[PDB]
């Protein structure tokens, strides 16, 4: 199954 | 001794050597078959007074059983085998009579349509039949029979009687296809055409080969419908969707305009979206079986998380549409209100005026309407973070594997169609359809709009050298062109938008074999500039017959809402991202070929779209669609017993292949999709893929979901269709 | 399991070699000066070599005070409650001294007929009977019992040991054998229906079933069309069907094609009828009714078992010898043990039955070359099973002259001059072409004029304590592994295949075997010689099947293979996990 | 269950009164004229007054072809296979003429004396002895075991 | 476990 954690500064760093 | 009953009735002793010549001639080329092997296995089932035709079942499964990677070749002599029984019980005997008898045999028999022999006269047979190679039924794999057998071949639906062979069935569709053209070109046509397919370089959806040459005219087998917020057009959608189902079609519907539950549809969507799916399964065994559906809506809606979850296997039942696949439809704001970790506000469409519009048609529109309505204290909404939504829905992608995604803003700045004029607002079934819709307000309404597809695919396995597809091209578009003039039309709202766009889909098979050819993988970036070259070399022919045909019989009458009208290419609005990944030059002059479109115009407003591939690329032993296999040996249950199709050329490319869970993560493969992003008209059946045992405590992490959803955003992907998590 | 030893101290007081001498002594201790210690000899010689092997009664027993050496006994029971006295009276008896039972409760008429409540209140009360004697109501006492397809009742009782149901309806601990004949294959062939029938009801109709194909046709098709007898029509599709479904869902629910029974068979079926079976399926015997424990005028049938190791012997001519051997020490061992039941001395003693059977077939088929699924072994087993037949015959024709036939000689079909080379189902013709070795008509007169001693001499039976002393696979039976492993307080036992190291590739394992089709000829072959059955498995591996599951018409092509070569019996199937 | 009766065909062919006259008469029958009636009278009225009551194979049965009316037997079982046997026949000869059984099963020896295998093993056949002329599971035929 | 189908027509070609 999945793993519920997220990390949004980990994200931030993404360019669409 | 061992007596054998006869097709007669009398009896008569075992020709053992009959049979062993039989086999003999069956195993011809093959390498690594034991007849012997054969023998001993059926032989020892033999019971005196066995009928001929069980003698004949035997032997055939006895070889079927011996198929595995290390004797692939069993899977021909199989085949030559079932090739064999079925010509003896089609007709008598093993040589298939003249062309011209057969053809009224079937037409007085009522299985053939009349239409062949007033298109055609006897001396035009007599050539036909000159064109047939009736050895080519040597060359299908076991599989291979076993689909002609069951779904492919006329035959008797009670009695269960084979009346055609292989050959019979190219030949004709073919004729069919091609019947039209004038004297000068047409039996060259047939000619060429027949030959593309039965040397298994152009393939043909079901209902085509099922059905070109019969009575029929039902072809259609791909519709998108778009439902309006009104009771009229709910009626309209639903009649629309009872009509082509019993058709056997699949189906996508966007209810995404209807409103809110308690908006001044009053009681909401989920029981609109209930009564879509039971005229979806109207016309199904138990209510499961055939009629199929997705189902689209922003992401934005304001009952998203209800809707999230419908196919929930947990919850209550007033809240519960399980035999319906949805797609989430997505653009550049929420994504960036998840990059951001701030909230996503929902609104109800009929709340709005125009944001649902701006969604597909204007990012920038979109921006300042919907920053201006979430301000707005009159107006009905309601915020969530955004880590939140996109956690549910990827949580719910998982859990079913059917929760796809639509990437709208991609699907209208990088398409055939200008979306001012004619905005692409969901796909269909599968999610790799793409095209423009009208809604209706009645079932007969002529102002409405229904989008149909007719699809194809080249065998990327088959062709010896990309400029081989210039004539594949041409031979593809002129079929499924012929075609649209030939199928019937339910709906007046589908004839509109099959008359007005002429639109076609034609993918490709084979791609992970092709790649294991060229030494390459999906994995790892080493197929990027080779795939770059092949869709170009894909793109770039499929237009230049388009163009050509429109040169010879005429644009289509909408033309002039697509982009490729005002000059506009494909090469001109592709995801610039992909510019970091490939660095491949284009190949063929497309400036030659802007001005020839743009003066010329062309026949069908879209003509590539990458869809999945099961039936078809058995046929011809080809890997399905652009997926790599999940192993070497594919099983199917039959009442025959076991089906097994190992990969193409195994025993030289076993290492070549990279098989589906021996990838380490989904990023080439994206990469891959991408680039074929940048040429296909519309969209890509494209999967993710997770192997649990590859993460801590066997659990894949909601953060490399969500990093491999903007993977594909970045490099241009439109949609997402099934995810597979394998057990263990 | 063999030497003699202490129950509670748990001393051990001989060695094995004192236990093959003593039994020998004691087998052969009546014969005359001139050739008893030289039989002693040369039997002695025959086991402690492994030639030829004795069933746990005997080699546990015979030179200790005890004379309990019968373990394989059949009843028939009557329509009356004094028969069904009788008939569990008797089961008590022999149970308590640790014997097989094979059961024909058959003649017990339907439910609501004019027993009146029915025979499944009767099958219980013959469970508790065999489970009289047992640590807590499942540990030793076993028994199959056996009806026609046809009964009234036949329905309620193709389902008595399923694990679903209700307590009333359920007989779990016995097995059953159902009896079929040509008629109902043919209503299944043609896709008709069966007719049922309450035997009380149907004067005859029982008998003809064994007996004569032809009179039960006419009587069959006769009652079929009489208004005034109550019956019951079912298609034979569906009861087919649902034996098959309860065959395959616990291994135990067995079949008796009892016209092969009376066809091809030692008993000419107008005086003595071959009308059930055994425990294991082996064995074939003609019974009759008592009507009390003590009844003189009842015969309970016994049989006195034993088994050549094919592994053993150097060649063929070698079971000359065995078999001189094998028949002597068993025919003496008759008049040694002891008869606690009238009825079962009067079987013993009229046709001095015996089941003589064979060991270690899938190494002896390996060490040939031969495999079972195939038919590369069926000359070699017709080669091999005439050998014995022969010999097991030209021994008791030997012993007949010296001592006498037995006194019920006159109703075998021997008596008349019919051998089994005769009356076996002629399909097997097209099986195998091995010309006959040895002179059958020397043989055919030397019977007729001076007889023979014993009824019956061949049996196949299942083998696993015996097959284990000599280390040899097991019956008939091709191996599961090439190692055995049997759990024991003294830690794991393993045995390895014999011969392992030189002829692993030699063996067929069972789940190796691509289907039931050539393991069916080779039985029908052996039953071409074979005087009673033979105990022969069916064997299913679902990961073979689409879908993991084993197709209904797998099952009866096979049922069907089986009657046509002409199988007597089918014993357990098999189904293996993945 | 007292007045004879067709049980298929449901006919009632007597009444109480010829029921409670020819079971007097039935069972005073072998007396002697000088005294014959006069019993046959008496008892008539004491039981057609209900003074005096009677069991139901008596008042169903007394008058027809029949003869068993024992609805109530007793039987010892000794320690021995032969003893077993023939207490388990007795119940079943019994059970189908519909008595009811009091079983003195109390001298089977125990489990694990030098018949190794004790009284339950046996208590199941009496069981299925006392049960084998009822329907199934729950349903005619009883019995208690001392 | 089992396949509930069966075909007679198959069957009725089998001689006993």
């Amino acid at each position: 199954q999945i793993d519920s954690e997220v990390d949004t500064d980990d994200l931030s760093n993404f360019q669409l | 001794n061992l007596l054998v009953t006869k097709r007669d009735g009398s009896t008569e002793r075992i020709n053992l050597d009959k049979i062993h010549r039989v086999l003999d001639w069956a195993a011809e080329g093959l390498h690594n078959v034991s007849i012997s092997q054969v023998e001993l296995r059926s032989h020892i089932q033999f019971y005196d007074g066995i009928k001929t035709s069980d003698i004949h079942e035997t032997i055939i499964k006895a070889a079927a059983d011996l198929i595995s990677r290390d004797a692939p070749d069993y899977q021909y002599l199989a085949a030559r085998l079932a090739i064999f029984h079925l010509r003896k019980k089609a007709y008598g005997q093993f040589e298939p009579p003249a062309l011209y008898d057969h053809v009224v045999k079937m037409v007085e028999m009522g299985k053939y349509d009349n239409h062949l022999l007033e298109d055609y006269t006897e001396e035009e047979f007599k050539q036909m039949d000159t064109f047939i190679d009736h050895d080519r039924d040597m060359t299908f794999s076991y599989a291979a029979v076993k689909q002609l057998e069951g779904k492919y071949l006329v035959q008797n639906r009670v009695t269960g009687e084979i009346y055609e062979s292989a050959q019979f069935l190219y030949i004709l569709v073919a004729a069919c296809l091609f019947s039209n053209y004038p004297r000068e070109t047409r039996l060259q046509y047939v000619k060429r055409f027949y030959d593309a397919v039965s040397t298994f370089k152009i393939s043909l959806p079901t209902p085509i080969m099922s059905g070109v040459r019969t009575p029929t005219r039902q072809f259609s087998s791909c519709v998108l419908i778009e439902c309006g917020d009104s009771l009229d057009s709910i009626n309209a959608t639903s009649s629309a969707i009872v009509k082509y189902v019993s058709q056997r079609a699949g189906i996508g519907i966007n209810a995404g305009r209807i409103r809110a539950l308690g908006s001044p549809f009053h009681t909401g969507c989920i029981p609109f979206y209930k009564h879509f799916q039971t005229a979806v399964k109207s016309c199904s065994q138990g209510g499961v079986r055939g009629g199929a559906a997705t189902l689209f809506y922003p992401m934005w809606h304001l009952e998203v998380e209800s809707l999230l979850v419908l196919k929930n296997n947990r919850g209550v039942e007033g809240n519960r549409v399980r035999h319906m696949d949805y797609g989430v439809q997505i653009n550049k704001l929420m994504y960036t209100r998840l990059l951001k970790g701030e909230d996503i506000t929902l609104f109800s469409p009929s709340d709005v005026p125009g944001l649902y519009d701006a969604f597909f048609a204007d990012q920038e529109e979109f921006e300042r309407l919907y920053t201006k309505y979430e301000k707005d204290d009159s107006i009905r909404k309601q915020r969530v973070k955004a880590v939140e939504l996109f956690s549910l829905m990827m949580q719910e992608r998982a859990s079913t594997g059917r929760i796809y995604i639509q990437n709208v803003d991609h699907c209208n700045t990088h398409s055939p169609f200008d979306p001012a004029i004619a905005p692409v607002r969901q796909s269909n079934l599968c999610l790799e359809i793409a095209l423009p819709t009208k809604p209706l307000n009645d079932v007969n309404d002529e102002n409405g709009e229904i989008a149909l597809c007719t699809l194809s695919a080249f065998n990327l396995g088959a062709i010896n050298n990309l400029d081989e597809l210039e004539e594949l091209a041409i031979l593809a578009v002129r079929a499924l062109d012929a075609l649209l003039d030939y199928q019937d039309y339910p709906i007046p709202a589908a004839k509109r938008g099959a008359m007005g766009r002429r639109t076609l889909g034609i993918g490709v098979i084979n791609f992970a074999y092709y790649l294991a050819k060229h030494g390459k993988r999906y994995s790892d970036g080493s197929a990027n500039n080779l795939t770059h070259k092949t869709f170009e070399a894909i793109q770039y022919y499929l237009l230049k017959a388009s163009n050509e045909l429109a040169k010879e019989q005429g644009a289509c009458p909408w033309f002039n809402e697509t982009t490729y009208a005002k000059g506009i290419l494909p090469i001109d609005t592709y995801k610039k991202d992909l510019d970091t990944i490939a660095n491949e030059p284009l190949h063929y002059d497309w400036e030659a070929l802007r001005e020839s479109i743009k003066t010329h115009g062309l026949r069908n407003s879209t003509l590539s779209a990458l869809m999945p591939s099961e039936t078809s690329s058995q046929i011809s032993n080809a890997t399905n669609g652009i997926e790599p296999p999940r192993g070497y040996v594919s099983i199917k249950a039959s009442k025959d017993g076991i089906l097994r199709q190992v990969v193409p050329d195994y025993e030289h490319l076993h290492d070549a292949y990279e098989l589906l869970w021996e990838m380490p993560g989904n990023d080439g493969y994206l990469q891959l999709v991408g680039i074929m992003q940048k040429f296909i008209d519309q969209s890509i059946s494209a999967n993710t893929n997770y192997d649990p045992s590859r993460f801590p405590s066997g659990k894949v992490p909601m953060q490399q979901l969500l990093k491999d959803l903007l993977t594909a955003y970045k490099f241009g992907v439109k949609t997402l269709f099934y995810q597979n998590t394998r057990d263990g």
